[PDB]
RNA sequence: GGGAUUUUAAUAGCUGGCUAUUAAAAUCCCG
């Protein structure tokens, strides 16, 4: 109506505006050709044409809603729905010069996976035949918090090369986690200027060759595929983007991350903006306010290592119960305070940070409680605690393995997504300097109904025989275990655990 | 620095049209869900004594229509983006298009959807008479 | 170089008050 805004502004260093039959705007005609009734006339001065205007591109709104088209602006819920596909995006800039002055163009594309891109300078020169998308003179942004942007001046590619690369390594990371894309920036405005040159949006499609979602689209074939089938693919389809200033963050990206972080430390690089962002953002929504009611959907195969972690856990706390006569255990870490094993018969305690059920009490650990605990066995099963007392069975996730329910974290921790989603803290190896590594061993009571192993516990084994039985039992075990230690799970015990004592029994 | 150009309300539809696919799908889908159309558009001041063509290189309405700059009425021009013709020239920027004084809510809206007769350079269904 | 907020001045318009445009200044963010 009346406010004007700074999309598409002319950018030329003209002094006069445009004749009625080429201006695009009334607002850029010349005020010689204008009337009191917000109308032009057709004078007979002649046009200045040819020419050649630089038309800015920022200030774009991705606010419009119709129908059928996906509100890719996304809220903060489902931004955490959408945590699989979260990719860092952050955009290093230069400024137009010589011929133009007043926009902005991206010199360095950098995202949370470790990539930069470098590109030339391209901007909208409008002509009077039409408009063109081609290179323009640019200068770096002066001072010297941008040096390291001066070379990069003489380092860039051409465009529809870069769109190629973009597209391939987005398929790279994003193939096994999500068939979606989630742009996650600190300062949308030139983040999303930078994007409309290699993003496309629109109705929702599917991939030409399965049933996948099309994330991605190709212009000279004008299709539209998921990532696996995005080979040579330019453009980006229906990407979701996120801003993390938005969410009530008052100062720089820098000050905001390094209050909560010290592992992303690096040299000013759009990468490395990326990656702050994505762990501001990561922090924000999994560690500032947790056990947010969302369940995620399975992916390769977390049933299965569900089923494998109690496997594993009802053999280990059995002969941990079973060996050194410990007849008192604390459950520190219950969620309901149900019992690992109830063969054994030892008394049983429950805590946790918040009890589902009275059986179960408050507990924090901070080493204080060493001497608290110190008359029974300690079960710390996926129980994060800074240093872990002489007389416990732990077991933690290793956040040094990253899987495709094993996202990068913050401050060195990581998004473990079983169903739910966790923030663990990440895997210091000085935690369990009063343990040892929990040695590997097969314990078993049943009765009787090639194999050779010098540490199963078992009156067949204690013999020197084996059965088919136990061959076959050792065996599914064998794959339970290793499902469990190649998912990341380190198991750890007392220091003077051994077999030995298993015997007994 | 730089001078602007277009006004904030139509901000929010031609950012659309900078990233859709097929423009020309979304700007119709956008105005027939009830979007205001586009505005801003550079209308004339004529005696409306024209021989009412389509497109030309002067103001050339009659008494039933409006003469509106040519790159005014582009979606491709308004948007700043690429055109869909052959060579990328424009067939209205530099030339003046004469809209049906009925369709004047959404000049950009009748050139998208209608064309030019290739005989007699009159709107088909608008004027031409060629059957 | 780009944007947001606040303040001031000029211009234009409307009905003591209000809006818009332009320019300048301050703070903050991006570059
Ligand atoms: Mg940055
Ligand atoms: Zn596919
Ligand atoms: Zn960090
Ligand atoms: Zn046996
Ligand atoms: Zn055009
Ligand atoms: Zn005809």
């Amino acid at each position: 109506s009346q406010i004007v805004t700074g999309l598409f502004k002319d950018c030329s260093r003209e002094t006069s505006g445009l004749s009625p039959a080429y201006a695009p705007t009334y607002v850029s005609v010349d005020d010689k050709y204008k009337t009191s009734d917000e109308l032009c006339v057709n004078l007979n001065l002649p046009a200045n044409v040819p020419y050649s205007r630089v038309i800015s591109r920022m200030g774009f709104k991705l606010d419009a809603t119709v129908p059928g088209y996906p509100k890719l602006f996304i809220t903060r819920e489902e931004a955490v729905r959408q945590v699989r596909s979260w990719i860092g995006f952050d955009v290093e800039g230069a400024h137009a010069s010589r011929n133009a002055c007043g926009t902005n163009v991206p010199l360095q594309l950098g995202f949370s996976t470790g990539v930069n891109f470098v590109v030339q300078p391209v901007g909208v020169v409008d002509t009077e035949w039409g408009n063109m998308l081609t290179g323009i003179a640019a200068r770096p942004p002066p001072g010297e918090q941008f040096k390291h942007l001066v070379p990069l001046m003489h380092k860039g590619a051409a465009w529809p090369i870069v769109r190629r690369r973009i597209v391939q390594m987005l398929s790279d990371t994003l193939d096994k986690l999500s068939d979606y894309c989630t742009f996650v920036c600190w300062a949308h405005g030139f983040a999303l200027t930078s994007a409309s040159y290699f993003c496309k949006i629109g109705k929702e499609q599917k991939c030409c060759m399965c049933n996948r979602r099309a994330a991605a689209y190709s212009s000279p074939l004008q299709s539209y595929a998921c990532w696996t089938h995005s080979c040579g693919y330019d453009y980006v389809y229906n990407p979701f983007f996120v801003d993390v200033q938005q969410w009530g963050y008052v100062g720089n990206l820098a000050t905001n991350h390094d209050r909560y972080c010290s592992v992303h430390q690096g040299a000013h690089v759009a990468s490395n903006d990326a990656i702050m962002t994505r762990c501001l953002a990561i922090h924000s929504c999994f560690i500032e306010r947790v056990d947010w009611d969302i369940e995620y959907p399975y992916i390769s195969h977390e049933k299965k290592l569900n089923s494998c972690c109690r496997i594993v856990e009802r053999n280990v706390v059995r002969a941990a119960l079973l060996a050194g006569s410990f007849d008192k255990v604390y459950d520190i870490g219950n969620p309901k305070g149900i019992p690992i094993v109830d063969d054994p018969v030892v008394d049983w305690h429950y805590f946790d940070a918040q009890p589902l059920t009275r059986k179960v009490q408050q507990l924090f650990y901070t080493e204080d409680m060493a001497s608290r605990f110190a008359d029974g066995l300690c079960l710390f099963w996926n129980c994060n605690v800074p240093k872990y007392p002489n007389n416990a069975i732990v077991c933690r996730f290793d956040t040094r393995v990253h899987s495709e329910f094993n996202l990068p974290g913050c401050d060195g921790g990581s998004l473990y997504v079983n169903k739910h989603a966790f923030h663990t803290p990440a895997y210091d190896v000085s935690a369990f300097r009063d343990l040892k590594p929990l040695p590997f061993f097969y314990y078993s009571t049943t009765p009787c109904e090639p194999l050779k192993s010098a540490v199963c516990i078992t009156a067949c084994n204690l013999g020197g025989a084996v059965c088919r039985k136990h061959a076959t039992e050792y065996r599914e075990y064998m794959e339970a275990y290793n499902l469990v230690s190649a998912s990341g799970f380190r198991l750890w015990c007392y220091k003077t655990f051994d077999i030995y004592n298993l015997w007994s029994t | 620095a730089g001078s602007n150009t277009e006004f904030a309300s139509n901000s929010s539809v031609l950012s659309l049209v900078n990233f859709t696919v097929d423009p020309q799908k979304a700007y119709l889908d956008f105005v027939n869900a009830g979007g205001a159309p586009l505005t801003n558009c550079v209308k004339m001041l004529t005696p409306k004594t024209g021989t009412g063509i389509a497109i030309s290189v002067k103001p050339e309405s009659t008494a039933d229509q409006e003469t509106y700059g040519g790159a005014s009425v582009c979606l491709y021009c308004r948007a700043h983006i690429e055109h869909p013709d052959v060579s990328g020239v424009c067939k209205y920027k530099g030339k003046f298009v004469q809209i049906p004084a009925q369709c004047v809510r959404d000049p950009v809206g009748f050139c998208l959807s209608n064309t030019p007769c290739n005989v007699c350079q009159y709107w088909i269904g608008y004027g031409c008479n060629c059957d």
